[PDB]
């Protein structure tokens, strides 16, 4: 994340502590049917899948 | 070079003033800061025609280039030197390398291309769609030092790749799978945009059936 | 006969429009030809002047063949005006296939579209015009089709009539603009 | 020299088997020859041609997922590691002599196969003959469209490149591991274990060569016998009943017409096999659970599955400690539409009431509800099926993919209730069109002004005149162009440029037009002795 | 449930279904599109939409019932 | 027919006239000489005018009165046949939707779309064109 | 038809794979699952070539 956007993170409960600074790991595995959502955009940071939007 | 970075001022001071500044930090709610953006990312944006933009609206879209080559090169040296960051690979002669761009191991690139690229535009770099609004465009009309500098400088809800993340020998085997899959023939015919099978169920609805159909009619009898 | 024929007053209306739609192209490239400076053509333009005038002439001939087919199915010989009309599709056939070889040539020597603003009018208003001869030729086969298909009436020698007008007025202009492009220049 | 050869072999064959009687039977077989009874045909060719050169593909493909590195002919992949199937199917493309044609060709037959089974399905529904006695025949053709389809998905997923591998990963990983209790139990005996396991690609190339080839072999049979011992249905007509049938007899007319059209299909397919590409496995590399592409959609006959899951807006449930989650909503979607495809005949015949021996089909316009229906279901259906398409829509038509995902969401429930709105309105005035016909005569287009000034049509009638006896409807297709009744004449005998002597000219019209009167004749003498 | 005069070819096959049927499916037709507002999504402009289609369902189903109601339209 | 032709070529001979005085008062008196576009067009109209004055002058020519053109004519003298209206067809939506494809392919820069569009054309023109000229299905 | 059936099915719950907690489930786990209570897993890039 660029530094200028990290006050906009809103972090889960029980996970306030799992990125390291302006790094974030989540799965590259959709949680719909398990395609790779694998389309990153930065400036929404949105993650997108294309198996089904 | 003092005529050079000249130019770019008053090049920039007449086209990009208005959205940028006049001192390459943003205009509020108009165009971002152009602060260490650098000679690659100008580069990418004129040379390709998105920039100068026109609207604020989703997606910036390509356009044929406001100025030439020359030009484009005072406007990078304007912006680097006022910031600093990424520039474009020169070749011997000052300008900038298309061929020695070119990549050998071309298998490299495809891998690296699916896993990085394909995801947004697709196997073969047709282009694809995004959230709202948003697109990855067709690669196929674009040179090789625009493809590196896109790598190198993502615009917009493209991710940045660095020259750390994508080393250059990745970036080139990158650019020379792009341009063999943008300049090679589809070899079992004509090849139906791409895409995959929504042209091809369009063509078998609107030339093998509507054939087998006509056919049928022709065989046949009405009432 | 003594009442007018409206199939043929609407397609001589209908031509009039069309001869104004070629009005703007014409104004299209009037303009930038006063702009040049009297370098017109610019270079690496070099008007093949050895093929074009073929054409024209295959394209009178073709008039001529035309007009000769509706002589023929105005006395009722449908045999007559196919073969006319089959010679004429022909003939402009030959004159389509002769405007995209120089096409071909002429992109081949640095002459196109987006390369200059006297490409970009000379293709416009030549492609349009072979646009219609395109169209000419669709309604060439469409009307042999429809002699095929029933008897010949005065209804197939009054549509057989118009395809040959709008064969004139596509001719006309293609005289008018090939003295303009490779005659006043 | 070969008449005594065909009497002896004649003689010999009837003191062997004596078939005479039978074969008799079977060459004197009445089959209308409406255009549209023909539909059904193209989906049996286009199958013949899926086992040809499905016999061709298997002497070169080995369907094994074990890993290997490519070293073939393929530049662009040399190096890579790919699955062995995916490697095979490399080979078959480019090391075998016409293998691309081959694979080309066998797509494009199962494209045709899927869409002629939609095709003669709509003709069925539409006309009818799903009705009593041939309500089993409809299941028999509903159980072949299911099969068809899922042949074509396992076919297209037996190379395992990263479109069909990520298909595979989404609907028959994803919905088959979501069900409520068995999910995970279906999907580990499917798979054998995790999705990206080892035996996947060898069970579905037995299921596919094999299995789903045999049932559907099993099924076209049977189709077919009830089809010809349960004689083909046909249009009200002149000398139509329900106790007849009225065309031509097999020898020779229905067999050289059915001969020729299956030559007509099988160059089609060559054509579309050799000219245009499907499938271009080599450009999109070996499936790999890490990469995917934009343009991710299966084979048109499975479109609309995806597009109800792009569609259907993420409702899961949560009971006691377990998930149910939306794609489970996808899955009853299609067993629903299953559902309704198979016992729709009898939903008919339930709702209506009607369970009466039927022979004689019904037009389209003639049933406005059931036209209604079906244009609804093709309707809905369109509409999955574009939204399957919807982010290949919105790269080349500029539209957002929130907006396709939206106008979907929305259309699903508007779309089909006005189109049923639409086409029952259009159905009744169709027969409104009939009966104005029926009832004044043909419109000819010509316009009279009499000498008060009245401007006047002139009509045809098709009837006596008292104006003409108004008509009674009969269930048949009427004119409503005078060239169709003959009106517009004949052309100069010739060959297009030169006319033949006139003699010749009166000759052969004046024989066409006695044989036209003389079949017209027999015609109304069937017609009026049998009733 | 039509007379020859409303559908002519009424005796040749299927050709009435119960308003009830009609009735009902606007109604459940207009409570998806309700339903769908419930879900995930930041913005409001298709909860606007569904809102406008889902008032003209329901317009139309009321004024149809309405005039049935009133005998004008049968 | 001579009052359509009359008024034909009188728009004929103002529209020449304005033609060539703007052609004039371009060549002499104006900042870049003759304009060239408005010039051009005008000359046009002035064809297009002529053409259709010529074409009816030429009709007229060849023409006995007909009882529109004839003052003190009575209902009795158009009394007969008119001719051939079509009473009915849906060709035209075809081939508007047909041209309407053509459209939206080259709006939208899809050749793909412009060839479909175009043969739909072809085919939808051909179907308006055959209308009433197809003979009986010969089974 | 049970000694038909009987060898395709699986018991997806049966514990096969190792864990820093015993024996887990497929579904349960995946290779960031650590299997010796301190493991060091590295996230590591796809370079797409030997290493
Ligand atoms: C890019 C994708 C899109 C492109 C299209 C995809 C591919 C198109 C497939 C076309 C294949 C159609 C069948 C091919 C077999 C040829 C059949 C044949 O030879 O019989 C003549 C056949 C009539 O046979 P018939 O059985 O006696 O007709 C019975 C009635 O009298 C008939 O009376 P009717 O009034 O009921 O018939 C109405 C209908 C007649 O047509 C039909 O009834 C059959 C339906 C086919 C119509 C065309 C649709 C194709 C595009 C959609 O009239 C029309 O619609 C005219 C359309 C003609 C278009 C041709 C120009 C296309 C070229 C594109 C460039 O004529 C046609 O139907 C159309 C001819 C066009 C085929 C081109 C090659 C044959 C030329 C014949 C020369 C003599
Ligand atoms: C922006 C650019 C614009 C360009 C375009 C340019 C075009 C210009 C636009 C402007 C045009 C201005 C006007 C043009 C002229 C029109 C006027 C005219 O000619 O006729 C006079 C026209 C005649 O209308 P009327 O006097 O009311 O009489 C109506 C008829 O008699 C009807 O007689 P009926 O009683 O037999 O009606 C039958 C039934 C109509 O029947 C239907 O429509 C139902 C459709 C489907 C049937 C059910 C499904 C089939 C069964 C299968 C399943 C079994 C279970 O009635 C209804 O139920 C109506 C409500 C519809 C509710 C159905 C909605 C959902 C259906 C359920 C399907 C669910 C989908 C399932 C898919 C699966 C999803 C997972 O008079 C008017 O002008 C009325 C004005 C309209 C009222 C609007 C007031 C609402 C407020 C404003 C909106
Ligand atoms: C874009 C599409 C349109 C959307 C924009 C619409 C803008 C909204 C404007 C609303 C118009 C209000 C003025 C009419 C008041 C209607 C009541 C009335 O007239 O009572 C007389 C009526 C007289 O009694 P009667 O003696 O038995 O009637 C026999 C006569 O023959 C009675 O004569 P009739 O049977 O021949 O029908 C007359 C009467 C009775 O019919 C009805 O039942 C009307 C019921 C609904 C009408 C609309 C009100 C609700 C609209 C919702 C808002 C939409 C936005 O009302 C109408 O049908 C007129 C509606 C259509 C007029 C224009 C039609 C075509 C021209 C459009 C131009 C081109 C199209 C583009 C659109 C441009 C629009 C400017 O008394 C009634 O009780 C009838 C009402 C039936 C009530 C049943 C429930 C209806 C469901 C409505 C609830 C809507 C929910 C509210 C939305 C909340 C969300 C925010
Ligand atoms: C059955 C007829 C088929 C004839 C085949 C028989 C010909 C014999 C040999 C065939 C050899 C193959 C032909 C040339 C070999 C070849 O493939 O040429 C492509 C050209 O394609 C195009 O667009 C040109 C479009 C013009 C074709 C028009 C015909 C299309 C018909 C079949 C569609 C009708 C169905 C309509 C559907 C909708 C109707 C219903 C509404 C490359 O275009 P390119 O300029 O490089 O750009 C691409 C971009 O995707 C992109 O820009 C990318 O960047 C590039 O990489 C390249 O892919
Ligand atoms: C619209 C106006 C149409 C005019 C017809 C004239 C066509 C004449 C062809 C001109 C030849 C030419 O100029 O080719 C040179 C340039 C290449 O530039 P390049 O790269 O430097 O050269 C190459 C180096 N490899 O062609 C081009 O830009 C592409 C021109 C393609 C013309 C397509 C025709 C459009 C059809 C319009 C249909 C209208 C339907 C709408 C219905 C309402
Ligand atoms: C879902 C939705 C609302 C979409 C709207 C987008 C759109 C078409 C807007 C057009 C503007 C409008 C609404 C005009 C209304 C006036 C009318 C009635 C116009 C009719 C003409 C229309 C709508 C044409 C569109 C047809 C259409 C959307 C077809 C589906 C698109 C498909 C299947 C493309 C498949 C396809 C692709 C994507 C290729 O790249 C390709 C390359 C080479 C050969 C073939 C192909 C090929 O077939
Ligand atoms: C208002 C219409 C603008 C004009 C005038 C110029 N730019 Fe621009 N720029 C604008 C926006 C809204 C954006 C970001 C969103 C987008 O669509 O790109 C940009 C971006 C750039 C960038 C890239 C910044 C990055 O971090 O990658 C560059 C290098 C850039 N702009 C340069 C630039 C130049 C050289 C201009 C004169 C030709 C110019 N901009 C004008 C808005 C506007
Ligand atoms: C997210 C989706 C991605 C990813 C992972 C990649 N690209 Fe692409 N790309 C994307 C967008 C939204 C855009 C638009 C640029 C803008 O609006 O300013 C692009 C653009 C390009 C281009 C320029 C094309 C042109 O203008 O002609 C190229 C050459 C390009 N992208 C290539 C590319 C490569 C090589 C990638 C892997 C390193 C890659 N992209 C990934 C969206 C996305
Ligand atoms: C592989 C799939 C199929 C094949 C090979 C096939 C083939 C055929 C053929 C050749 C006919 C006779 C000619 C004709 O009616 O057109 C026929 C008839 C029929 N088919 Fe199909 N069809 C298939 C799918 C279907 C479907 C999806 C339905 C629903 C269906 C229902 C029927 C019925 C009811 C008839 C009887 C038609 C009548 O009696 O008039 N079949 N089929
Ligand atoms: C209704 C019947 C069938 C349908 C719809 C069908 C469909 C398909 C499709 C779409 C493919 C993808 C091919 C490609 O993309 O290259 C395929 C592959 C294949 N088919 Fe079929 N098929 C059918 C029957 C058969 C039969 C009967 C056989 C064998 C006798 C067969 C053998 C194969 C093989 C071996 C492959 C994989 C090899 C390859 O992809 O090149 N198919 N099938
Ligand atoms: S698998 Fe990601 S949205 Fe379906």
């Amino acid at each position: 994340i660029k530094p200028a956007d990290m006050h906009r993170v809103i972090k889960r409960k029980g996970q306030e502590s799992f990125n390291f600074g302006e790094l974030f790991a989540y799965t590259k595995v959709c949680s719909h049917l398990g395609c790779p959502s694998s389309l990153y955009e930065q400036q929404t940071y949105r993650i997108l899948c294309p198996c089904h939007q | 070079q003092s005529a050079l970075l000249r130019t770019g001022k008053q090049l920039f001071e007449t086209s990009c003033v208005s959205c940028h500044g006049a001192n390459l930090q943003g205009v509020p709610d108009r165009g971002p800061s152009l602060i260490g953006t650098g000679e690659a990312a100008v580069y990418f944006q004129v040379s390709t025609g998105r920039m100068p933009a026109m609207r604020g609206e989703a997606q910036a879209p390509s356009k044929p280039p406001h100025f030439d080559e020359s030009q484009i090169d005072a406007l990078g040296a304007y912006v680097q030197a006022n910031g600093g960051g990424p520039t474009v690979p020169r070749d011997d002669h000052g300008a900038v390398a298309q061929e020695s761009l070119i990549g050998g191991d071309v298998a490299r690139g495809g891998d690296l291309f699916r896993l990085n690229c394909a995801s947004c535009h697709n196997f073969t770099g047709k282009g694809g769609a995004l959230s709202s609004g948003k697109y990855a465009p067709d690669l196929g009309d674009a040179n090789p030092a625009q493809i590196y500098t896109a790598m190198l400088t993502g615009p917009q809800n493209m991710p940045k790749f660095s020259d750390r993340q994508l080393t250059p020998d990745e970036k080139r085997d990158i650019v020379a799978y792009v341009r063999e899959s943008a300049e090679t023939p589809s070899y079992g015919g004509y090849g139906l945009g791409g895409f995959g099978p929504a042209p091809e169920g369009m063509a078998m609805w609107i030339i093998g059936m509507v054939a087998a159909i006509g056919v049928a009619m022709w065989i046949g009898s009405r009432a | 006969l003594n009442r007018p024929n409206m199939v043929s007053v609407g397609t001589i209306v209908w031509l009039s429009s069309e001869l104004m739609f070629f009005a703007g192209l014409f104004a299209m490239y009037f303009t930038a030809r006063a702009q040049a400076g009297g370098a017109w053509p610019p270079e690496p333009t070099e008007l093949n002047l050895a093929l074009a005038v073929p054409v024209t002439l295959v394209l009178i001939a073709s008039s001529f063949t035309c007009q000769m087919g509706v002589f023929a199915a105005e006395r009722g010989d449908v045999f007559g005006l196919r073969r006319w009309y089959v010679i004429t599709f022909l003939m402009g056939l030959f004159f389509v296939l002769g405007q995209g070889y120089e096409y071909i040539h002429l992109v081949e020597h640095g002459t196109t579209i987006p390369g200059s603003a006297y490409g970009s009018v000379f293709y416009l208003a030549t492609g349009f015009h072979g646009l219609h001869v395109i169209g000419g030729l669709v309604a060439f086969v469409l009307l042999l089709a429809r002699t095929k298909m029933s008897k010949f009436t005065p209804a197939q020698a009054t549509a057989a009539i118009v395809v040959s007008y709008y064969w004139h007025f596509v001719d006309i202009v293609w005289i008018a603009l090939f003295a303009t492009i490779y005659f006043v220049r | 020299d070969f008449a005594k050869l065909a009497a002896a072999q004649g003689d010999a064959i009837d003191s062997r088997y004596h078939p005479s009687a039978a074969v008799r039977r079977q060459l004197n077989k009445v089959f209308p020859t409406h255009w549209s009874f023909l539909l059904g045909e193209i989906a049996l060719y286009s199958f013949i041609i899926l086992l040809l050169t499905g016999v061709w593909l298997t002497l070169f493909f080995d369907p094994s997922m074990a890993h290997v590195t490519y070293d073939g002919v393929y530049q662009p992949l040399r190096g890579v590691q790919m699955s062995r199937a995916y490697e095979t199917a490399l080979d078959i493309s480019f090391e075998v002599r016409g293998g691309l044609f081959v694979r080309q060709v066998h797509h494009w037959a199962a494209l045709m196969f899927a869409a002629s089974i939609m095709v003669h399905l709509a003709r069925i529904f539409f006309t009818g003959a799903f009705r009593r006695p041939r309500e089993a025949n409809w299941v028999i053709g509903s159980l072949l469209l299911i099969l068809a389809m899922f042949e074509g998905y396992f076919g297209y997923s037996l190379p395992d490149d990263l479109l069909s591998g990520t298909g595979i990963r989404a609907a028959l990983s994803g919905i088959t591991m979501g069900m409520p209790v068995i999910g995970t139990w279906l999907h580990w005996a499917l798979f054998g274990g995790d999705f990206p396991g080892e035996i996947l690609i060898p069970r579905l190339y037995a299921l596919h060569i094999l299995l789903i080839p045999g049932i559907i072999l099993a099924l076209i049979g049977a189709h077919l016998a009830l089809v010809w011992f349960q004689k083909h249905t046909q249009f009200p007509g002149p000398g139509r009943t329900e106790t007849n049938v009225v065309g031509v007899r097999v020898m020779p007319v229905f067999a050289v017409k059915s001969g020729a059209f299956f030559a007509m299909i099988t160059g089609v397919l060559g054509l579309m096999g050799g000219l245009l590409t499907i499938n271009p496995i080599w450009n999109l590399g070996p499936y790999k659970p890490s990469q995917v592409s934009a343009g991710s959609q299966p084979d048109f006959y499975m479109m609309w599955t995806e597009g109800l899951a792009r569609l259907w807006p993420a409702w899961e449930f949560y009971p006691f400690g377990h998930t149910i989650p939306q794609g489970v909503w996808v899955a009853v979607g299609m067993g629903l539409v299953f559902a309704l495809l198979i016992a729709y005949p009898f939903i008919e015949k339930k709702v209506t009431g009607d369970d009466a021996h039927h022979n004689l089909l019904q037009r389209p316009r003639d049933v406005p509800v059931r036209t209604a229906i079906g244009s609804m279901a093709i309707a809905l259906y369109l509409l999955l099926t574009f939204a399957c398409m919807n982010d290949i829509i919105a790269l080349k038509f500029h539209i957002s993919l929130n907006a396709t995902t939206w106008i979907g969401r929305i259309g699903m429930v508007v779309l089909p209730a006005i189109v049923y709105f639409v086409a029952y309105r259009w159905a009744i005035s169709l027969q409104r069109s009939d009966r104005e016909v029926l009832e004044h005569g043909v419109e000819t287009g010509i316009i009279k002004r009499l000498p008060h000034g009245a401007y006047v049509e002139l009509h045809q009638p098709l009837g006596p005149v008292d104006h003409p006896i108004p008509l009674e409807y009969a269930g048949a297709p009427l004119p409503k162009r005078m060239n169709k009744l003959g009106s517009g004449g004949a052309p100069g005998t010739g060959s297009f440029l030169f006319p033949d002597p006139a003699v010749e000219h009166e000759a052969l019209t004046e024989a066409a037009h006695a044989s036209e009167h003389k079949s017209l004749t027999a015609l109304k003498e069937h017609q009026d002795r049998i009733h | 449930g039509v007379d020859v005069e409303d559908v002519p070819s009424a005796e040749w096959g299927w050709s009435h279904m119960p308003i009830g049927v009609m009735h009902i499916g606007g109604l459940l037709s207009a409570a998806f599109l309700l339903v769908m507002m419930r879900g995930n999504h930041v913005g409001h402009v298709e909860d606007w939409f569904l809102i406008g289609f889902a008032a003209v369902i329901v317009a139309l189903v009321g004024r149809n019932w309405w005039l049935r109601r009133r005998g004008w339209i049968r | 027919m001579h009052i359509e032709a009359r008024l034909f070529e009188i728009l004929t001979a103002f529209f020449a006239l304005a033609a060539v005085v703007y052609a004039v008062l371009t060549a002499m008196f104006a900042t870049g000489g003759v304009e060239w576009a408005g010039t051009t067009a005008l000359v046009l109209t002035t064809g297009l005018t002529l053409i259709t004055g010529t074409f009816f002058r030429f009709v007229a020519r060849r023409l006995d009165t007909r009882p529109e053109d004839y003052e003190d004519a009575e209902i009795s003298d158009g009394a007969g046949e008119l001719g051939f209206f079509a009473p009915h067809s849906w060709w035209p939506i075809l081939i508007s939707l047909s041209f309407s494809t053509a459209a939206v392919g080259a709006a939208l820069w899809l050749p793909w779309l412009i060839a479909a569009g175009v043969a739909f054309v072809i085919t939808s023109v051909c179907g308006l064109v055959f209308e009433y000229y197809w003979g009986p299905e010969k089974h | 038809l049970v000694a038909f059936i009987g060898g395709l099915i699986k018991n997806p719950w049966k514990p096969v794979v190792p864990t820093a907690e015993g024996k887990k489930a497929v579904l349960w786990t995946s290779g960031w699952t650590p299997r010796f209570k301190g493991e060091t897993i590295y996230l590591a890039r796809a370079t797409g070539r030997e290493s």
